[PDB]
């Protein structure tokens, strides 16, 4: 509702970034266990669904086989983790700027 | 498919006959190219040796 929805868009984006960060950290910590499949969430589609709304995570394609059945690749996971952290901080900065502007309007 | 593990493996054996020396003992025998003396193994089933 007005202020609520305008802030809610960025709040939901930030929450989705946090959940994706949690999934990435989980599948990085679990990177040395046989029989594990790397998981991730389609951020753009998930955010679009939530904006007009319990996340539907999906598997990640392997790039080179391993006998033990592990599909998590450390370099790709690290790059994705860094990208997600930067996106999270960017969203935090945008949200903080909007809130600070809204507060300063009342002064 | 890039990773290609390597595992050691041993085929049966090499059947080249070894060098034999003459000790003149009355009951020391040496086989032919593909000979085999049959003995009774511990379990009972027959086995082959040289």
């Amino acid at each position: 509702d007005r202020l609520d929805a305008a802030l809610r868009f960025q709040q939901e984006a930030l929450n989705l970034r946090a959940q994706r960060q949690e999934i990435l950290a989980a599948n990085i910590a679990n990177a040395d266990t046989p029989g594990y499949q790397a998981r991730d969430i389609d951020f753009a589609s998930e955010l679009k669904k939530v904006m007009v709304r319990a996340v539907d995570l999906l598997y990640r394609v392997p790039d080179q086989p391993s006998l033990d059945g592990n599909t998590v690749d450390m370099d790709r996971e690290r790059t994705q983790f860094a990208d997600n952290s930067l996106k999270y901080q960017m969203g935090l900065t945008v949200l903080g700027s909007q809130l600070k502007g809204m507060m300063n309007v009342l002064q | 498919a890039t990773r290609t593990l390597v595992t050691a493996s041993t085929p049966g054996a090499d059947m080249t006959p070894g060098q034999l020396d003459y000790t003149s003992r009355p009951l020391d025998v040496a086989l032919q190219q593909d000979g085999w003396l049959v003995v009774q193994a511990a379990d009972g089933a027959e086995g082959y040796t040289r």
